[PDB]
């Protein structure tokens, strides 16, 4: 008598989860990844790297921007390019776009249901109009950041080679830094709400937490290193030699160990390795909760996010100062597809993510992608059963919902996790 | 009674779901109308019920859902293909390469207990009522199906080139001053010339359109003037449109 979770509701892309019972209890947690394989690392071999460059981003539109301006790095890697200072911040700022509607989406309409009693967010609208209402807000001020910088907030043409195709008006820029500020205390009351919600005890227990180490002095989505909580710190080319993945039998997507262990990433694994590099009021309010934001519970996954809102609609305002004093701003350069070898490895919102691009004769050689959720998937199938260890005996329709409340703390993009 | 409507999931990047789900007064916009199964934001949806309208998003490409559009066919009386991924096969579907080969360079020789096929659109396996273009659509596009179909009105898909919209625009023709291989020409409007308004040529994610009309006083001229040829013309449409078996004659007609 396995108990089976056949879709899972409020995550992104097709899941299931399915217990396998007995005698000594719960021994077996199966994260089913039906959603089909789309081969992306194979069918941009021998693609012109402009043709495969446009198409990445159809990997997931939830992280669409992370997958497009990862990639650009990469190949702007392998050919030598090298970005100008003021494009490579207002690409920084795109992706804060992407950070800000993928966390408002996924703490509101996606978490937030479980802990109300809702199946749906559309259902509460009419319990809860002031969160609501604040949802619609944060999420609206990514979404509006991707259409003037990327030109739409799934699926980002106006990223390209070299800088963007064009950049908006000046006037349009200090609306944002005004948009953006005003966001601020609706990013706070996120962060309080989420305070105060439980982290359950069934799942708590040691987790190693991978991030990217930012370069430059602060918290970030670029850089080099990977830093590991352990202790441990390695380059980013080398993610190869310390992350192993493996296909199994139920899954579309490829498990990663690090030393042989399952892992995790994404906000709270930033919080771990990256938090003394906040500034601004998530530092503050950082220090001020730093019990509720141990490496030992992936329900501390939530509270992460609300504070990263925090942080990045500080660190954007800053990041337009800096574009806005190079200005004017030619849009884009000439990129020369010299040939090269390039990796490069960002924080999407749901954790790591590493784009190594080969160019031969101004061609897509060779391709590896591997996104967060895949990375996670493994802890995840730990968690959950923790979860239903404690709770195989009681009702099942119980025994379900907490489970798939773990699994939606990882917030996962399965899409992403099949490329 | 209310109008029953369905989303459903074959393989995608969910990025059509996620238009309508960000859509902000939606529910204020279907209020005839009832969603009793969308998985991505209700935990009540149920699969196997019967819908008015059912809106399936991405391309087949695996055995279960071969079996999955069967069965909303069998329970749909209004089938509408949504996105580039259900409508044409998507960006998944320009390689021709076979699955196998496929399936060795990413995954080595590993096995998995599911089926993978070869992505594949709705219309393959099921008759499909209506298409939403784009990858994503756009918000207005789905205002519109949804506000034709929840009235008993009937919607109609824009046959004419992205190029009527960039004009009207006044966007500079950047396939003219630039030599940039835009697919405009060949690509159905709708999405307001997005990308050529922003400097970069049109990579078709809204289907292709036969060019039966000398939109260009000879584009021929032109695709030859800033060197594309014949083959660089159908390999950038195959990006979106990889089982068009027209796309092949459309390119050749044009360059006679
Ligand atoms: S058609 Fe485009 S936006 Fe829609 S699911 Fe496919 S890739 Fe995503
Ligand atoms: S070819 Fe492209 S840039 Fe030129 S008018 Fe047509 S859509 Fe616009
Ligand atoms: S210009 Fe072409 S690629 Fe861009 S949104 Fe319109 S149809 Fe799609
Ligand atoms: N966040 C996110 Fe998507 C995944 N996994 C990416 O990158
Ligand atoms: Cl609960
Ligand atoms: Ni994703």
């Amino acid at each position: 008598l396995p108990i089976t979770i056949d879709h899972i509701a409020r995550v992104e892309g097709k899941g299931g989860v399915e217990i396998i019972i007995g005698d000594d209890g719960v021994k077996e947690v199966k994260l089913n990844i039906i959603e089909g394989p789309r081969f992306f690392e194979a069918i941009t071999i021998g693609k012109k790297l402009e043709e495969a460059l446009a198409i990445y981003p159809r990997i997931c539109s939830f992280c669409s921007a992370a997958h497009k301006l990862t990639a650009l790095e990469a190949a702007e890697k392998a050919v030598g390019f090298v970005p100008r200072e003021e494009i490579q911040a207002l690409r920084e700022v795109l992706y804060i776009g992407d950070m800000i509607e993928s966390h408002a989406l996924h703490l509101y309409l996606l978490v937030l249901p479980d802990y109300r009693g809702y199946s749906s967010p559309l259902k509460m609208v009419n319990e809860y109009k002031r969160e609501i209402e604040i949802a619609l807000k944060l999420k609206n001020l990514g979404t509006w950041m991707m259409d003037i910088l990327g030109s739409r907030a799934i699926h980002q043409e106006n990223a390209v080679l070299g800088g963007f195709g064009k950049l908006p008006e000046k006037s349009v820029l200090e609306k944002m830094k005004a948009e953006l500020r005003e966001a601020l205390p609706l990013a706070e009351y996120t962060f309080e709400l989420f305070a105060k919600l439980e982290q359950y005890s069934e799942v708590e227990g040691p987790i190693t937490h991978l991030a990217v180490k930012p370069r430059g002095d602060a918290y970030g989505i670029y850089g080099d290193y990977i830093k590991a909580s352990d202790g441990e710190e390695f380059p980013s080319e080398k993610y190869r030699d310390y992350i192993k993945e493996f296909v199994v039998e139920h899954s579309f997507a490829k498990h990663s160990h690090y030393k042989g262990r399952p892992f995790m990433v994404g906000a709270i694994s930033r919080v771990i390795n990256n938090a003394d590099l906040l500034y601004g009021k998530a530092k503050e309010l950082y220090e001020a909760n730093k019990d509720l934001l141990k490496g030992t519970n992936p329900f501390a996954n939530n509270l992460a996010q609300a504070l990263e809102i925090v942080y990045f609609i500080e660190r954007a305002i800053d990041l337009l100062d800096e574009a806005l004093a190079k200005w004017p701003i030619k849009p884009r350069d000439e990129v020369e597809i010299k040939d090269g070898f390039g990796v490069s490895t960002t924080e999407a919102p749901r954790g790591i993510l590493v784009y190594a691009l080969k160019v031969e004769n101004g061609r897509v050689s060779y391709a590896d992608i591997i996104t967060p959720t895949a990375f996670n998937l493994a802890m995840m199938e730990e968690h959950v059963r923790m979860m239903a260890e404690k709770h195989y005996n009681d009702d099942p329709e119980r025994l379900k919902i907490l489970a798939e409340m773990v699994v939606r703390a990882y917030d996962p993009c399965i899409s992403c996790s099949v490329h | 009674g209310k109008v029953r409507i369905g989303f459903y999931a074959l393989t995608s990047c969910y990025g059509c779901q996620l238009q309508l789900a960000m859509m902000d007064e939606l529910l204020q916009l279907i209020p005839n109308a009832e969603i009793v199964c969308w998985f991505m934001i209700d935990r009540d949806s149920i699969e196997d019920e019967k819908v008015d309208i059912a809106f399936i998003e991405g391309s087949v490409s695996t055995e279960e859902e071969v079996e999955l559009v069967k069965k909303i066919r069998e329970n749909a009386k209004i089938v509408v293909a949504v996105g580039a991924c259900a409508v044409q096969g998507g960006v998944q579907s320009w390689s021709e390469k076979p699955l196998e080969e496929l399936w060795k360079k990413v995954y080595g020789d590993a096995k998995v207990k599911f089926q993978p096929k070869k992505a594949e659109p709705v219309s393959k396996y099921i008759k499909v009522d209506y298409n939403i273009y784009g990858c994503p659509p756009e918000k207005k596009d789905f205002l519109y199906a949804l506000g034709t179909f929840l009235i008993g009105s009937w919607p109609e898909d824009i046959d004419y080139p992205v190029c009527l919209e960039c004009r009207l625009n006044g966007h500079p023709c950047i396939l003219l001053e630039k030599g940039e291989p835009c697919l405009g020409p060949v690509t159905r409007a709708g999405c307001n010339a997005r990308c050529p308004g922003f400097g970069v040529a049109c990579i078709g994610c809204r289907g292709a359109i036969g060019y039966d009309v000398a939109w260009f006083d000879s584009l021929a001229k032109v695709f030859k003037e800033a060197g594309m040829t014949k083959e660089e013309i159908i390999e950038r449409m195959k990006m979106f449109n990889g089982h068009d078996e027209r796309v092949e004659k459309m390119v050749a007609k044009i360059f006679s």
